[PDB]
């Protein structure tokens, strides 16, 4: 049942080529050939200064990449929405609503100072 | 022994409960061997095109060819009407557009008495 | 997916492994060439069990109209590679 | 409309006094000129239409469809430059001239003011419009396709020409305006029966009306790309257009006259959208669907409801650009496998990346993903035929889902599954052709943001 | 519950009709009976933004536990007293609706007996 | 992928381990029953029951008002 | 069409498939495995081709009562769970012809390569037609198998595609 | 439920990958010991989907 | 790195249930010739593996001790104050 | 074997079994593997029907 | 009201961040799939400020920013809904796909695709937080369709497997039908309440509900 | 080990 001998042959003769093949796709040490890309002040500046381990500075390092995604991400936005909605949104009726505050008895208004009856006495009860 | 499997046109008979993948006679063999006979040759006349290196396009396939024409541009000149062909096309044609018709009809002018009589409900419907 | 390559010399290590497992050959006797059916004295329903334990091994199904056709502990070696991309 | 009637004109002259090898770059260059200018109808006022003169008039129905239609004409010769590179140079600048004339005609019939100059105008398109599939189709089918197209649109049009005329013998005018004042109610006789299929079967053939529609996939099939961007685009649009201006002397007849053409169209949608699930012949699916889509226009014409014109009038925008882009995605792929079968060409998203993404975002306007023009169109007609009868949520919805999945079905089979191994001149895409795609879906995409522009006159 | 079985596997005049109740009058059986009352009011439940579901009698507790939770925050490991209060006065009102239910339902045993007894004799 | 030990994958064998690894496994399921334990403790009745269900028949005529027989 | 050593043979792997799917622990499977082998060694031989045949039959209407409701299936495997899940990534070889100059040079070496491999490619076509245009039948051939480069030197007729297919893997 | 059940399919995942993409579980098993911090969560979430006390 | 690969003989069915099953089998004359192969899955740290119950009681011994003592402060927290 | 003459314009065009695309022989090299077709093997008439990713006739367990 | 306002806004905003930058504004193909997920960590952060303040006093405000369309008596608004549902939600699905988002990083590190597969997760992301904010019922059907076809384009991500293809079309195919219900019940509030504005339905309480209801349910199905 | 990783011109 197994391979006739011209086909075992066949085979083999393929089986020489496909793993040549194989063996052509490798890349050389200096592969890919990038071109000239250039490096600004902060990414070489950091590559000097990141050399040795230093744990106590990745946390600056650390704290470097976030606070410059904080301010750009964080702060301008909502800056920007905050100007939005301030001067531009409710400035127009209904824009926002918002839901009355809940009054419970005895309990004092900012803006007038009104006083609500705390309550006509309980039955006190236990348990 | 055990139940037998019953075929239908969504469920195939297995090849192998089929009572004709044992029994192989003379003539059964035979036909067979003209099948990948015939086969064989396609794959050949194939091969001869999809690896030549000075060939870059498209292998037209007539197989492919023959199916869209039969699919589309052959249907009409081998159309006779019939009884099969008559009837058919009443009920799929003529019978939807009708039922569909008296349904719209009954609805609409049982909902138009309900507005002239005033015993439909319309109090917030100004959106049409 | 961080799963380490297999080599060519990898393939016919764990190939003859489980071989000397199955409780039907001489270990000193069997190479990497050996014939099941015409060296080692087995029968094909012995072949077949070997190729099941050989798909369990590599983890990966070899259908029936060529595991059928091995016949030899190297062309097993040969099959895998060829499958799986092996080249060094 | 002088100021843009002339400048179409003068399109003519470039093309003829140019240089051989600057014809393409002249009158595409001139012809973005012209439609940047047409903006200037968007000056629109919330009573009065824009009046121009005794004969021509703008709207807020005829300014977005000639907007689309100064639009096309340099998409259209785009598409054109690859299969007519090997044209004679003197027949290569005729089939500039037939587009030009083509556009010089289809503005002054969306803007006249007069039927009879509409009719005359409406009816001259089909003359080059004809020259196009007939001259430079590629298969021998164009030349049966010219006289479906020819005389399907004939047959009803010469019947509207007696009605019409019939029309100011009594009323004494045609003029639009004069019709809006001196209008009178139609009496329920036999004669006026026959006035309404006569006022209505003309625009009906062109939308097209299923039953009547064995000519669209033919004339869209065999025609050039050019040929079929123009035809998907605005000249079924004149059926609709046609409709939205003849109803006003309809009524009230057209509240039972227009039973057997809601039924007709209500069941067509789902019998042309079924029939795309099928089709082996990716231009040929793209044609049928195009009756789909159009036969909503049709229910929203009939039924004559504030919501079902701001929707009708956004449907024929939103189909425009995505059925010009369909087919573009179409011949593109045609120009490398020159041939039409769905199938014969598979995977396609493993050699061209960024093509798939053309054919992604070509896919979900045609089946109305939200907040798209395509489904504020359908939206309102939706929610209008609801009010007209409950019971039509059923089609509508049906017809939906069938949809989705020829949408989605033509992109599987031609950008997923795994590539044809003997195709192997699949070239990488050219800029004209990414270029062509994004002018037909960044527009579109970019009136999401202010809508209220397509809505038409009823906003 | 088991009286399911008597209301369906059994008589049925026996067992009550919760959609149809109170069936008998508010006071016949007992001697002037006191009116049940509310301390909280209808202008203070508005203030307090109750559901309507909890504007029952019960009420005027849970504005109590509404106090506490803005008055110890962040502190939501607290306030249990008044959870407890509420869920007391709460515990005490569905008790006296199972009342309702045992009361109305003998009430419906003694129709029958005085139906049969005048029935039965006559 | 990134980071992490670099443990040899064993051929036939139990795989390596690491201590960290071992200890934060063992240490959350240690907190998981000593929150069921001391949530148990403190509340109970959430899961035993919070009040009795008072027994119907165990009451009598005169807390629910049926008249005598009589009338 | 497929003999009776292979369909005993295939209809013996399936068993053993489909009960290896009901036992899950791997000491039961032995127990059973073993059986299963029995139970054919019983009817081994035998000769009577009538016989056999009938007993197949028989066997094969016993399998399908039997087999497994959801069988087991192998990953890469047809049915399985991750079955041509890499025909995303396998770009055919042409592709790379239509590669910018700009960007051919970023693998100066791989394109070298490359260009020895399609010069053997075009030098070899024409023995390859003539290899196969003379060892076949007059009417046309008829096996699919093909038949090597009966030289040395020579590669075997129709390898390019057999040779430079996509990696299992690509990425 | 959206912890317990996300928790369930990350774990899941852990099994699948050190298995070379494996998910039937008729080929698995001995994971106790083997990748404790997965069978800690899967037996975490295993009981909170099926509604333990306090969890 | 080369793949080391265990000894080939140290896998022996004995102690693991795979003998067990050549045991019941021998008793009708039947021998399963696959019991090493899937030795190691029986022994080795793959060996003693818990039991349904333990797997829910994991921590527990760990757990509880940290309750019985945090108990306890509370009882003396409270009599302080 | 022809379609029957029955005027539904089959023409001649030959029928061929109803069996799925989804079973056939898979691990056999046919030249379009996503289809299941052997260049210039006669397509069914309802193709577009049968292709793995619609319709599904294969032998079902029960 | 100030601080509450635009701290749920900024969240919407923050999430869509590292999709306008995807159009090479930065160009940090191997940092890519890091930057969304600090995306989601910032997210979750700054939605538990709204939240808080819902626990303290309840606070409950509506926002309509802008004017979209006004088709007669019809008036739709990019409106957001912060109330008890928005307000428990949001932080839950972003603490939950926050630790999906890191899990990915892992799982699907080898994946040449992954910057595409970031994208997805994220836009998916958004779709889900339009349609639980959602004031009006057209703004919740853009996240309802939104949620579809991105669960459509991540189920059938290995695009060659034709399992895969059959599994993605099958999801929008049952999902349409459900659709059909969500039609209906837009077409039942602007029929006979003349609204889509989920404030006035509540308003407007109609005795009458079986067939808008319906076709939530469905649409829910 | 890296390998050349065959792709469509992604530079149109
Ligand atoms: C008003 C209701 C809507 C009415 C119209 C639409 C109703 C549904 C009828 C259309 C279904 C067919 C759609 C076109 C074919 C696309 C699907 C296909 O071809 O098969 C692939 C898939 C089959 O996938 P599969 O998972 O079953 O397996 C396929 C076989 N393998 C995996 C081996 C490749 O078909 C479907 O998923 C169709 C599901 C919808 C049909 C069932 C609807 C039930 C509704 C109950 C309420
Ligand atoms: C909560 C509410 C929602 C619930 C939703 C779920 C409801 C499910 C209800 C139960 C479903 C039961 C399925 C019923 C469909 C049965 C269809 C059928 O039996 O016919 C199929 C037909 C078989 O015919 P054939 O193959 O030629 O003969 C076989 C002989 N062995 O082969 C064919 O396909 C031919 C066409 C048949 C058409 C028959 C009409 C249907
Ligand atoms: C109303 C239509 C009624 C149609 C039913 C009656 C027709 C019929 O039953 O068949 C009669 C006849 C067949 O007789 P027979 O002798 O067998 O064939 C001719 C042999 N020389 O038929 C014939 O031979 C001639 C054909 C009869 C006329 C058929 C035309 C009507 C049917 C076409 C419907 C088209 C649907 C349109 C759809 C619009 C879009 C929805
Ligand atoms: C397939 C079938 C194709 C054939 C069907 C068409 C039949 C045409 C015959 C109908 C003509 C009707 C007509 O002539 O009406 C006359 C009417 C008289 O004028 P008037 O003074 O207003 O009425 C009071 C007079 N005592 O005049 C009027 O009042 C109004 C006349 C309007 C013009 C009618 C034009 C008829 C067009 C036929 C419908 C279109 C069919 C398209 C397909 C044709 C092919
Ligand atoms: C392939 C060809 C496709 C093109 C076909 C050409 C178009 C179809 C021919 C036009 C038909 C126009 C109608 C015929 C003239 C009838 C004029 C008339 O006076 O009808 C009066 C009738 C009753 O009026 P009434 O409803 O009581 O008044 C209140 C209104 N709310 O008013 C009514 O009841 C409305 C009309 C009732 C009849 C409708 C029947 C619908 C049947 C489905 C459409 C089939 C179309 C043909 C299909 C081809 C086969
Ligand atoms: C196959 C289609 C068969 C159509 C049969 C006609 C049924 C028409 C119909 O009345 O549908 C039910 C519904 C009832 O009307 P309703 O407003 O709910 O109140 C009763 C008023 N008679 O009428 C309606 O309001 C239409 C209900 C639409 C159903 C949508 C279901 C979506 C899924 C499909
Ligand atoms: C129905 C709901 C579903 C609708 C979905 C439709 C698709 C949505 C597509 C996304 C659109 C996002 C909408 C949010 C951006 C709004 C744009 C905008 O601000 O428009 C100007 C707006 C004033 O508009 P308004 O007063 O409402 O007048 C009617 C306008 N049609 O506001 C202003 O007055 C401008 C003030 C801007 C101040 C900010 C300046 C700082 C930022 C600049 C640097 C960046
Ligand atoms: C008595 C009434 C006369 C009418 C007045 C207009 C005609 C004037 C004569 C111009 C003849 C000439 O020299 O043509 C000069 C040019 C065009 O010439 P062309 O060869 O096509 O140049 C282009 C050649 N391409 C196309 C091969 C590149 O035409 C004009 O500038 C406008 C004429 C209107
Ligand atoms: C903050 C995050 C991780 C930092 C960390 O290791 O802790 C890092 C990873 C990639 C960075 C981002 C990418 O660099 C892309 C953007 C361009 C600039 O780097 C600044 C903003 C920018 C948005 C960066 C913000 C922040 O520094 C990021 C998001
Ligand atoms: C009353 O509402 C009971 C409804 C049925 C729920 C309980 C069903 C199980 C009862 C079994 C215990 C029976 C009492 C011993
Ligand atoms: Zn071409």
């Amino acid at each position: 049942s197994g391979y006739t001998p011209e086909e075992k042959l066949r085979l083999q003769q393929l089986r020489e080529l496909r793993r040549r093949w194989l063996k052509d796709q490798e890349l050389s040490p200096r592969e890919p050939v990038l071109p000239p890309q250039r490096v600004s002040p902060v990414e070489r500046f950091w590559n000097k200064f990141l050399q040795d381990g230093a744990l106590w500075k990745n946390v600056i390092y650390k704290t470097y990449r976030h606070s410059i995604f904080a301010f750009t991400h964080v702060l301008i936005p909502v800056w920007i929405i905050h100007y939005y909605l301030k001067y531009h949104v409710t400035t127009k009726p209904y824009t926002i609503v918002e839901k009355k505050p809940r009054i419970f008895p005895g309990d004092t208004i900012l803006e007038t100072g009104e006083v609500i009856p705390p309550m006509k006495e309980f039955p006190d009860q236990h348990h | 022994s055990f139940p037998k499997y019953e075929a239908s046109r969504l469920s195939s008979l297995p090849t192998t409960l089929d009572p004709a993948e044992y029994d192989i006679s003379s003539e059964t063999r035979k036909a067979q061997a003209e099948r990948l006979a015939i086969r064989s040759r396609l794959k050949r006349e194939y091969q001869l095109q999809y690896y030549d290196p000075s060939r870059r396009g498209v292998i037209e396939d007539p197989a492919l060819v023959r199916w869209t024409y039969a699919r589309s541009a052959n249907i009409y000149p081998n159309f006779r009407p019939n009884t099969k062909t008559s009837l058919l096309g009443a009920l799929f044609g003529i019978g939807p557009l009708v039922f569909w018709y008296y349904v719209f009809k009954t609805d609409r002018d049982r909902k138009e008495k309900l507005i002239q009589e005033g015993k439909l409900d319309r109090t917030f419907n100004i959106s049409y | 997916s961080d799963a380490p390559p297999l080599t060519l010399e990898g393939i016919k290590d764990r190939v003859l492994y489980v071989l000397k497992l199955y409780d039907k050959i001489d270990p000193e006797k069997l190479s990497v060439n050996s014939h099941f059916m015409k060296d080692l004295g087995l029968d094909s329903l012995d072949q077949v069990e070997i190729i099941m334990a050989m798909e369990d091994e590599f983890g990966f199904e070899i259908p029936d109209i060529d595991a059928e056709k091995l016949m030899c502990p190297q062309e097993i070696v040969d099959y895998i590679a060829d499958k799986k991309d092996v080249y060094e | 409309m002088l100021k843009y009637i002339i400048p179409t004109i003068m399109l003519m002259p470039l093309t003829w006094l140019s240089k051989n090898n600057m014809i393409w770059v002249n009158s595409t260059a001139h012809s973005l000129l012209i439609s940047f200018t047409s903006l200037l109808l968007m000056n629109q006022f919330g009573d009065n239409s824009l009046n121009f003169s005794l004969l021509f008039f703008s709207d807020s129905l005829s300014t977005p469809l000639l907007i689309l239609t100064m639009w096309l004409l340099p998409l259209m010769l785009m598409a054109s430059q690859h299969h007519l590179s090997k044209e004679n140079l003197t027949r290569k600048k005729l089939f500039i001239t037939m587009l030009i004339s083509l556009q010089l005609f289809l503005i002054m019939t969306f803007t006249a003011m007069e039927l009879i100059l509409f009719y005359i105008l409406f009816e001259a398109t089909l003359v080059p419009t004809l020259i196009i599939i007939t001259r430079w189709g590629n298969q021998t089918e164009r030349l049966n396709a010219g006289l479906y197209f020819l005389f399907y649109t004939l047959a009803g049009s010469l019947p509207l020409l007696v009605a019409l005329i019939y029309i100011q013998n009594t009323v004494g005018s045609l003029n639009f305006l004069m019709l809006q004042y001196w209008v009178q109610p139609v009496h329920n006789s036999w004669s006026n029966v026959f006035m309404w299929l006569a006022c209505m079967m003309a625009f009906m053939v062109k939308m097209p009306l299923y039953g009547l529609h064995l000519w669209l996939p033919k004339a869209h099939v065999e025609a050039p790309i050019a040929g079929s961007m123009v035809l998907a685009a605005v000249l079924l649009k004149l059926g609709g257009y046609g409709m939205l201006r003849i109803t006003l002397i309809l009524n009230p007849m057209t509240d039972f006259m227009a039973y057997p053409f809601i039924m007709l169209s209500l069941w067509g949608m789902i019998m042309t959208s079924s029939i795309c699930l099928r089709q082996t012949d990716l231009k040929s699916l793209i044609a049928y669907s195009s009756v789909s889509h159009m036969a909503l226009v049709i229910v929203a014409i009939l039924i004559q409801t504030p919501w079902s014109y701001m929707g009708a009038t956004a449907l024929m925008i939103a189909h425009g650009l995505t059925s010009s882009m369909l087919f573009c995605l179409a011949n593109s792929n045609y120009e490398r496998i020159h041939s039409r079968t769905m199938i014969l060409a598979r995977g396609l998203q493993t050699l061209l990346p960024l093509m798939a993404t053309w054919w992604l975002l070509a896919s979900l306007t045609n089946l109305a993903l939200p907040p798209t023009i395509n489904l504020i169109g359908e939206l309102f007609v939706v929610m209008s035929t609801f009010s007209w009868s409950n019971i039509t949520i059923i089609l509508m919805g049906v017809n939906m889902v069938i949809t989705a999945l020829y949408s989605l079905y033509m992109l599987i089979m031609t950008q997923r599954g795994k590539y044809t191994y003997h195709i192997n001149n699949i070239s990488p895409s050219f800029t004209r052709e990414n270029a062509l795609m994004s002018l037909h879906i960044l527009p579109l995409l970019l009136l999401t943001l202010n809508p209220k522009i397509i809505l038409g006159p009823l906003y | 519950g088991a009286h399911l079985a008597r209301r369906y596997l059994g008589d049925a005049s026996v067992e009550p009709d919760p959609l149809r109740m109170p069936t008998f009058p508010p006071d016949y059986g007992f001697p002037e009976r006191k009116e049940r009352e509310m301390v909280a009011t209808q202008q203070e439940m508005n203030d307090a933004q109750l559901v309507l579901q909890q504007r029952d009698y019960c009420a005027h507790y849970l504005i109590r536990f509404l106090k506490c939770k803005r008055d110890s925050f962040p502190n939501f490991l607290a306030c249990k007293h008044e959870r407890h209060d509420w869920d007391y006065c709460e515990h005490l009102d569905y008790v006296k609706r199972m009342k309702e239910f045992e009361r109305e339902r003998r009430l419906l045993q003694r129709k029958k007996r005085r139906e049969q007894r005048e029935a039965d004799m006559a | 992928a990134g980071g992490g030990a670099h443990i040899e994958p064993r051929y036939r064998q139990f795989p390596q381990l690491t201590r960290s690894q071992v200890i934060q496994a063992e240490f959350f399921s240690a907190t998981m029953w000593f929150w069921i334990l001391w949530r148990f403790w403190h509340d109970s009745d959430a899961v035993l029951g919070h009040f009795p269900y008072p027994d119907p028949s165990q009451w009598t005529d005169e807390e629910l008002g049926i008249p005598p027989d009589d009338e | 069409y497929l003999t009776h050593q292979q369909k005993v043979l295939r209809l013996y792997k399936r068993a053993l498939r489909h009960l290896e799917s009901w036992c899950i622990h791997r000491d039961k499977y032995r127990y059973f495995a073993c059986l299963l082998r029995a139970r054919f060694d019983e009817h081994k031989n035998e000769k009577d081709m009538v016989k056999a045949t009938q007993l197949l039959r028989e066997a094969e209407e016993e399998f399908w009562h039997g087999q497994h409701p959801q069988p087991y299936i192998f990953p890469e495997s047809p049915g399985g769970t991750s079955y041509e899940r890499y025909e995303c990534y396998k770009v055919p070889e042409w592709c790379l012809d239509d590669w910018h100059p700009s960007e051919k040079a970023m693998y100066p070496d791989y394109f070298a390569k490359r260009e020895q491999w399609k010069k053997l490619r075009r030098e070899s076509w024409e023995r390859e037609v003539k290899q196969l245009q003379e060892e076949t039948p007059v009417g046309g051939p008829r096996t699919e198998a093909l038949p090597p480069a009966r030289k040395q030197g020579d590669l075997p007729p129709l390898w390019w595609h057999i040779v430079t297919r996509p990696r299992e893997r690509p990425m | 439920h959206a912890f317990f059940k996300a928790m369930l399919f990350m774990c899941s995942g852990s099994i699948i990958h050190s298995l070379n993409d494996e998910q039937d579980i008729r080929k698995m098993g001995g994971l106790f010991k083997a990748m404790p911090f997965t069978t800690t969560a899967l037996i975490v979430g295993s009981l909170a989907l099926t509604g333990m006390p306090f969890l | 790195s080369k793949m080391e690969l265990p000894d080939y003989k140290q896998w022996k069915i004995e102690g693991t249930p795979l003998e067990t099953v050549q045991e019941k089998l021998a008793a009708r004359g039947l021998r399963d010739p696959w019991g090493r192969n899937e030795a190691w899955r029986y022994m080795g740290g793959f060996a003693n593996n818990v039991s349904f119950v333990g797997a829910l009681l994991k921590g527990f011994k760990w757990g509880f001790a940290a309750f019985v003592v945090a108990i306890g402060a509370e009882y003396y927290l409270e009599s302080q104050k | 074997e022809p379609y029957p003459d029955d005027g539904t314009g089959y023409g001649d065009y030959p029928k061929l079994p109803d069996r799925s695309q989804q079973e056939r022989d898979p691990w056999y090299d046919w030249d379009h593997p996503d289809l299941r077709l052997n260049w210039g093997e006669p397509m069914h008439w309802d193709l577009d029907m049968y292709i793995r990713n619609r319709v599904d006739t294969s032998p079902t367990p029960v | 009201m100030n601080m509450f306002s635009s701290l749920s806004l900024v969240t919407l905003l923050l999430l869509t961040m590292p999709i306008m930058m995807m159009s090479f504004n930065t160009y940090k193909p191997s940092n890519y799939p890091l930057y969304v997920k600090t995306a989601i960590s910032y997210a979750f952060i700054t939605s538990m400020i709204p939240t808080m303040m819902f626990i303290h006093s309840g606070q409950e405000l509506i926002i309509s920013n802008w004017h979209w369309l006004t088709i007669q008596t019809l008036k739709l608004s990019l409106s957001f809904k912060m109330d008890y549902f928005s307000m428990m939600f949001i932080p839950v699905a972003l603490f939950v796909t926050w630790s999906i988002m890191e899990f990915s990083m892992w799982y699907m590190y080898s994946d040449p695709n992954i910057n595409k597969f970031f994208k997805y997760l994220l836009l998916f992301l958004i779709t889900m937080l339009i349609l639980v904010t959602a004031n009006n019922l057209f703004q919740l059907f853009i996240g309802w369709e939104g949620v579809g076809i991105m669960s459509f384009l991540l189920i059938g991500w290995w695009y060659g497997r034709a399992d895969a293809n059959t599994a993605a079309l099958q999801a929008i195919l049952y999902n349409r039908i459900g659709d059909i219900g969500f039609i209906l019940a837009m077409a039942w509030f602007l029929t006979n309440l003349n609204t889509w504005d989920l404030q006035q339905i509540f308003m407007l309480n109609p005795s009458d509900s079986n067939m808008p209801l319906i076709g939530l349910a469905l649409a829910a199905t | 080990k890296r390998l050349f990783i065959i792709k469509p011109s992604g530079f149109y």
